[PDB]
């Protein structure tokens, strides 16, 4: 209870931990709060201290934090609020990494979410550094969008998922994803391209999974059980074979499961002789 | 991952100097402000000295003013506390973390399996 | 003043439960996450648990998943932790804080003066 100081106050520093709320309120400049952010995390302000300087900047960049105060909050991000963080400009990927870094392993607040919201509006697109630095944050994060969302990203930003990241996706997001690599990897020749487009085969089309198998590319048994069903369905048994390359031994050893069930009763059992492997079932004489 | 490695402690004749190190590991390490703070046998735990994360403030509890100096080599990621004209009451764990704040902890409770 | 209070352990029979609490004051209980610490004597402290401020998220070290559960009242300004199938490792110091890194260092190095 009061309202002024005795002594004031101009550097930030040690000595403040020891004031009383108030006498923070009287004797710190918000506009020296400002000047000297790169040091508030070195000082061990009290959580309830940290509230009074928090208001302080508020008072001072009443329309949002320029980017020179927002670099240097540091822990300081846990006290805004996504009303504060949604008058930001932010377009530096360093301050971003650096407000990511904050809550790195947090299921994503509403507050780095409207942070990212910010971020990205005010770029016009996931170009692709952007894409890189959240991946490295939050790995889930193309799968977590929704394919409205993810039709907007553009080929250009393909690179920058890695196959690991399709892992949560499912075919609705794949079915926006997959037109998506092809315009990414299409100056890539044969067996570079297969290694890119792997991942986003579970929204591929027949036609185009027809056309793999003409080539060399020598398709893992993993990846083909990702495959469509639909896509598979109607692939020759000369065709799922020069897919598949050595690995079509896999046929019998996923002889029940997902789309081989499907694409086994599908076929003549005349045709699965051709094999080797010894399949059952499907349609005989 | 984020790691955080102290070494540097032993036992010290009561006027000597000794130096600790902290490997950081995992985050960027630049982009931290970064403490030290010990716990002396019994005791809380206790803010030491700080360093601001662009080398340039340091920061020291009054106990430790003036014979402790704090480092931070932004190359090697790794910081320093040189401890010089060793107390007694300095005796401790040393601990090296990026953040802290003054009063967050209670005193404690003893819990004792027989 | 801020001050966060702890209560509960002694006596403990290994297999028996145990509940500690955390009487908080002086700030706004609700709006910061919660950890309970644990020193065992002679070693270093090592986080047990967390809850988050609006009590959705909770978290348990291995050596207590399964064993300690979390609440939290936020009506009345308390923390708790139940402690079922005790074993003899926990055997400890408990400590309630809020301080938003625990468990931000590693296994500290100790410094001794005077022989």
């Amino acid at each position: 209870t009061a309202c002024p100081s005795g002594k004031k106050a101009r550097e930030i520093d040690e000595s403040l931990i020891f004031y009383k709320k108030w006498e923070l309120e009287a004797c710190v400049d918000a506009a020296l709060l400002a000047t000297q952010m790169d040091r508030v995390n070195a000082i061990p302000f009290t959580y309830e201290q940290l509230d009074v300087l928090k208001h302080k900047l508020d008072e001072l960049y009443p329309q949002g934090y320029p980017e020179s105060v927002i670099q240097h909050l540091g822990y300081l991000f846990l006290k805004m609020s996504p009303e504060d963080i949604r008058k930001w400009n932010v377009t530096s990927l360093e301050t971003l990494k650096a407000l990511l870094e904050v809550n790195k392993g947090h299921e994503m607040s509403p507050q780095v979410a409207t942070l990212i919201d910010r971020f990205v509006k005010g770029r016009g697109q996931l170009d692709k550094d952007t894409l890189d630095t959240l991946t490295a944050f939050y790995p889930g994060y193309l799968c977590s969008l929704s394919p409205e969302e993810l039709s907007s990203v553009p080929p250009s930003s393909i690179w920058a998922v890695r196959p690991q990241d399709l892992d949560t996706c499912d075919p609705r997001q794949l079915d926006v994803l997959y037109p998506k690599a092809r315009l990414a990897f299409q100056n890539m020749n044969g067996s570079e391209y297969f290694v890119k487009i792997q991942s986003f085969l579970g929204g591929a089309p027949t036609e185009d999974l027809k056309a793999l198998s003409q080539q060399n590319v020598s398709m893992d048994l993993a990846t083909f059980m990702k495959l469509r069903t639909d896509a598979v369905l109607p692939l020759t048994v000369a065709e799922v074979q020069k897919l598949l390359g050595p690995h079509v031994e896999g046929l019998k050893a996923e002889e029940r499961h997902r789309p081989v069930r499907d694409w086994i009763l599908r076929q003549r059992q005349d045709d699965l002789d051709t094999l080797g492997l010894g399949l059952q079932g499907g349609i005989p004489n | 991952d984020v790691q955080l490695v102290e070494s540097g402690g032993g036992v010290v004749q009561p006027g000597r100097s000794l130096r600790l190190s902290c490997a950081a590991s995992g985050f960027t390490f630049s982009s931290y402000a970064m403490h030290w703070v010990r716990q002396a046998p019994g005791k809380g735990l206790e803010w030491v000295s700080s360093i601001s994360g662009n080398s340039l403030y340091k920061y020291y509890a009054d106990s430790v003013k003036g014979r402790f100096t704090i480092s931070r080599d932004d190359s090697t990621n790794t910081l320093y506390l040189q401890m010089n004209s060793l107390r007694a009451e300095d005796t401790a764990t040393y601990y090296c973390t990026r953040h802290w704040a003054v009063g967050n902890w209670g005193q404690g409770t003893l819990v004792t399996v027989s």
